């Protein structure tokens, strides 16, 4: 049933110091293989 | 507010710093977000990670990130000094950041700033003797319609009055974690006094789609 | 075959694709004003002293970095170009210190000379000036960093020519400071060359400090014998005394650098 | 043809979760129409997607207002060996502007879906989203939405079952307003100082990691999927000509109800304040001036606010600009000189310091304006200050130099009597 009266963005009240980088770490499995420039760095 | 470094007993290249075993896995995911051969793109997220582990960036912390990413230390020093969210001196457990730019200034952020000083006894830029709080002014934090506002660590506390901010400091002094968001009668960025838009139920999948997909 | 056609003050000139507006002006004998640009360093485009009007374009372009397009008429002496130079020179001198009498650069300073030739003749700055603390980078280069105009020549030379990544900028805005951040000596074998490429008296020679002035030196063009490279040099003398050693441009040997021992 | 614009209906609003009263996660967003027939959109090709954006009349929502379809077609070329990227500008730094924040935290799946559709139109292999570091909780919401899209096959390998591969990356800033500039954003992602690059080269040729790149605003990216689903012609039926579509507005300052609201382009500024923000504090007649599109735009006095429309062309003729459409309202009790001086102080604190006219000029204008606030100047300094701002404007690497000159010029243009009066007060107090 429709309810426009409540705030439904309450999850972030419980985010922590490492929340963002923990998500980035879980996402690392779904990424595609990164492209390569052919060298380890511009200084190689 | 000095952009040169002089070694001191608590801030020198031999000052002990290293990432935790858990934070080395986080670094690996950060590095993989960028193309091979451009690992230097990870300088900002990795310095920020070291700040989250340590609370601030000693010269040894900058030297460690430079080594791990095989970047010249100077290029790490440039990033640390350029970006204002990097703390090159220790700050209190709670880093209070009051916005004083014009939209917030028009809603009397001076009163909010004055209240924090009166309650904590410190001035702008100072840390309390117990090292619990640090106070600074900052530029617009992108919460202009919810002014006056402050950011304490990663949380925005919005629509503040002198009483509201004083309570927040009290809750923090007791170890509690106050709820972020507006302290007025609203939830986020909506008009106070009832919505002037978005009062119908949203249309579901397929509404108004042109023919031919 | 590939050469395109452009115009400098209405005079036709043929240049290769990729030639900059500054280089096209070079062909007809015009030298655009500059501070950050150095032809042996990477392009920076930050001093804004090379701004030049392109006919029919409302915005002036940075000649040192903008590549010329076919049919452009570069107006090197237009009222718009002249006002751009005056405005930029005005900003450069706003916080610059009144150091010329005590500054070793005086008399051979690109800031002095381009202020005479392209800037205004007076000031309307009525505030207090920036003051910057000095930095030690060894016994050879003295630093008076209040004179720095943030051209970044030294940073680029150290990274590209000397292959040393110790210099850089810290902070931002008016408080942006060229330096090393930590206490460090820039002791390359090519270190002394940053004195030459620094357009102002921010970097100067400690051994040479205060001993002479440019107009009074006699220039003897000679050769270096500190090694077998045969670097071409200028021996500055005065009243029968050797005062300093300077590089002499030779494309096929030392270009415009010399080693520290040679210097 | 339409003649009066405003009164946008709820059925024609794109960001239908602007206030967060509904579930922001995938389940809620899908039920509201997000991620619907995205596969069908992708398989229609980049030329078709670029055609719908071109017809929609969409213009950049980040502040400059370049025609979006024309800009995105710069990347519609064959690969020359390098990867191609889309960079979504979520820096959201312009004072007064807080619209991009609500999209990221309440409508994250429109941004993620816009990245895929917009990324397809450009042939981009991935999207990097640059969100300012202060938006930690909003960045965390965005990551959760991205993980949901990955775990449902909407993005990543074979996105939406389309045969197209797409990754969405979130990179956080570290506190710098300049990093919202498109080339300064790229330099920051690459790990350097947030210092803008000169142009040429243009980002569509040499961009992030030296690869073809397009920088687009959050609102620009987050409306493209709806433009494709509902057709660009529907989007073009709003606003005036060359000012098409719906637009998010931030009304802050001296209004009864500061708020963020969606509304039609070319809505009268008076109607927007009265209908949605509850009017000017103390009645409309208490209005002094309005900064209509963020701190970078010049202010306009009450006599110009009566009839001015809120669109790119209407505000340009009022000698200002729509910018980010962030309305800052100053009632008659504002010290107008101090308010503008605090903006110049902000630009002084935000200049990257790279190029001379801004590194030195902006700081110079800050010192002059600090004296103007107290009256500690001569009237002849007003024309000097105007001329100084004209030396900064149009002579800098990026537009932050222009954005610092314009608010000064807006003040001198409409409030010189207040400047001269204050100097005369100071002179008599010290005689
Ligand atoms: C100082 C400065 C700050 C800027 N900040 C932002 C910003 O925070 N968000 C944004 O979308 N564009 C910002 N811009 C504009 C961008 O440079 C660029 O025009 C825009 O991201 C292009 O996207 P669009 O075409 O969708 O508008 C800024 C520009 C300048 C000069
Ligand atoms: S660098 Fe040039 S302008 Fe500056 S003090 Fe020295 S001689 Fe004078
Ligand atoms: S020290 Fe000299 S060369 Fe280096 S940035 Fe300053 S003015 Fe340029
Ligand atoms: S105008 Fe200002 S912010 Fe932009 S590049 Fe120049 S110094 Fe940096
Ligand atoms: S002016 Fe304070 S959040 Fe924008
Ligand atoms: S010589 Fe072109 S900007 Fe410096
Ligand atoms: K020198």
């Amino acid at each position: 049933p429709f309810d426009n009266t409540t705030y439904k963005n309450l999850q972030h009240h419980d985010y922590s110091t490492y929340t963002f980088l923990d998500l980035n770490l879980d996402l690392s499995k779904f990424r595609m293989p990164q492209p390569s420039s052919g060298r380890e760095s511009p200084r190689h | 507010a000095l952009f040169v470094h002089r070694d001191t007993p608590e801030n020198n290249p031999e000052t002990p710093f290293d990432f935790t075993p858990e934070n080395y896995k986080r670094i690996e995911a950060i590095v993989k977000n960028y193309p091979e051969g451009h690992k230097a793109a990870a300088v900002l997220p990795v310095l920020d990670l070291a700040q989250r582990q340590n609370g601030w960036l000693p010269i040894s912390a900058m030297n460690k990130v430079a080594e791990i990413l095989q970047v010249p230390p100077m290029r790490v020093y440039e990033v640390a000094t350029f970006y204002t969210m990097y703390n090159r001196k220790p700050v209190g457990k709670y880093h209070i950041q009051v916005c004083t730019t014009t939209p917030c200034m028009l809603r009397n952020s001076d009163s909010i700033l004055e209240a924090i000083q009166k309650k904590l006894g410190i001035k702008v830029g100072e840390t309390t003797p117990d090292k619990l709080f640090t106070l600074i002014e900052v530029e617009c934090l992108g919460a202009c319609v919810n002014a006056p506002m402050v950011q304490i660590n990663d949380n925005y506390y919005e629509d503040l009055t002198p009483k509201d901010i004083e309570e927040i400091i009290d809750e923090l002094k007791a170890g509690k974690i106050p709820k972020p968001g507006p302290r007025s009668g609203r939830f986020s960025c909506e008009p106070a006094g009832g919505l002037t838009s978005l009062t119908e139920p949203p249309k579901g999948p397929g509404f108004g789609v042109q023919a031919g997909l | 075959s590939n050469l395109i056609e452009v115009f400098v003050d209405g005079q036709s000139v043929m240049v290769e694709p990729g030639t900059t507006v500054l280089q096209a002006c070079e062909k007809v004998g015009m030298q655009i004003p500059r501070f950050c640009y150095h032809e042996r360093l990477s392009v920076a485009g930050n001093c804004r002293m090379c701004l030049v009007e392109i006919e029919k374009a409302p915005k002036v372009v940075a000649a040192c970095a903008m590549p010329v397009m076919k049919g452009w008429n570069i107006l090197t002496n237009s009222e718009k170009t002249k006002k751009a130079r005056e405005g930029v020179m005005e900003f450069l001198l706003a916080n610059h210190p009144l150091d010329c009498p005590i500054c070793d650069q005086g008399g051979e300073c690109d800031l002095q000379d381009q202020s005479m030739m392209f800037g205004s003749d007076r000031s309307r700055f009525l505030e207090g000036k920036r003051a910057v603390e000095d930095k030690n980078i060894g016994p050879l280069v003295k630093t008076i960093m209040t004179r720095c105009i943030q051209c970044t020549r030294c940073i680029r030379f150290a990274s590209e020519i000397a292959g040393v990544d110790d210099l850089g900028t810290t902070g931002r805005g008016n408080d942006m400071q060229v330096g090393t951040y930590i206490e460090k000596m820039f002791m390359s074998e090519l270190s002394g060359n940053i004195i030459d490429i620094c357009p102002v008296g921010a970097l100067t020679s400690k051994p040479y400090a205060f001993t002479a002035r440019p107009w009074e030196t006699r220039k003897t063009e000679s050769i270096d014998v500190m090694d077998a490279v045969g670097s071409n040099i200028v021996v500055s003398t005065r009243t029968g005394e050797v005062m300093r050693i300077l590089p002499r441009m030779h494309e096929d040997i030392n270009e415009e650098w010399i080693s520290d021992k040679t210097r | 043809k339409k003649t009066s614009f405003g009164s946008l209906k709820d059925e024609d609003r794109i960001f239908t979760n602007l206030y967060g009263r509904h579930d922001w996660r995938l389940k809620g967003a899908q039920s509201r129409g997000d991620w619907y027939k995205t596969k069908e959109i992708l398989l229609k090709g980049p030329d078709w997607i670029l055609g719908e954006v071109k017809t929609s009349g969409l213009r950049g929502r980040g502040g400059a207002g370049f025609p979006t379809g024309l800009k995105w077609s710069f990347m519609n070329k064959p690969s020359d060996g390098r990867p191609k990227y889309l960079v979504v500008n979520a820096d959201e730094g312009e004072p007064g502007t807080c619209k991009d924040r609500e999209i990221i935290r309440h409508d994250p799946h429109k941004l993620v879906e816009g990245c895929l559709v917009g990324g397809r139109a450009m042939g981009a292999r991935a999207a990097y989203i640059y969100i300012r570091g202060e938006f930690y909780n909003e960045a965390s919401n965005l990551q959760v939405a991205i993980r949901e899209a990955y775990e449902a096959g909407l993005i990543g390998k074979n996105a939406c079952g389309s045969g197209y591969d797409f990754d969405v990356f979130v990179v956080r800033g570290a506190g710098a307003y300049i990093c919202g500039e498109e080339t300064a954003l790229i330099e920051s992602i690459e790990g350097k100082q947030g210092k803008p690059r000169l142009k040429p080269p243009f980002p569509a040729d040499v961009g992030v990691f030296g690869c073809p790149t397009t920088v687009a605003n959050v609102e620009t990216v987050a409306v493209s999927p709806t433009i494709c689903r509902r057709g660009g012609a529907w989007f073009a039926s709003f606003g005036r000509e060359r000012n098409s579509g719906t637009k998010l507005f931030n009304i802050s300052g001296h209004v009864n109800n500061p708020c963020t609201v969606e509304e039609e382009m070319s809505v009268p500024l008076k109607e927007l304040i009265e209908k949605h923000a509850g009017g000017v504090t103390g009645g409309w007649d208490n209005l002094l001036a309005v900064i209509p599109g963020g701190s970078s735009t010049p202010l306009i006095p009450k006599s110009v606010c009566e009839t001015v429309l809120m669109d790119f062309d209407a505000l340009i003729q009022a000698q200002t600009g729509l910018g980010t459409a962030a309305v800052i309202v100053m009632d008659r009790s504002t010290d107008i000189v101090k308010a503008i001086a605090r903006l110049i102080e902000f630009y002084k604190h935000e200049s990257c310091g790279q190029c001379t006219p801004c590194r030195e000029g902006v700081d110079w204008m800050n010192k002059v304006m600090a004296r103007f606030v107290r009256g500690d100047a001569r009237p002849a300094e007003i024309d000097s200050l105007w001329e100084i701002s004209k030396q900064i404007e149009g002579h800098t690497i990026c537009a932050l130099g222009d954005g610092a000159a314009w608010p000064v010029q807006g003040l001198i243009r409409h409030f010189r009597p207040e400047l001269e009066e204050r100097m005369q007060q100071f002179a008599q107090q010290h005689q």
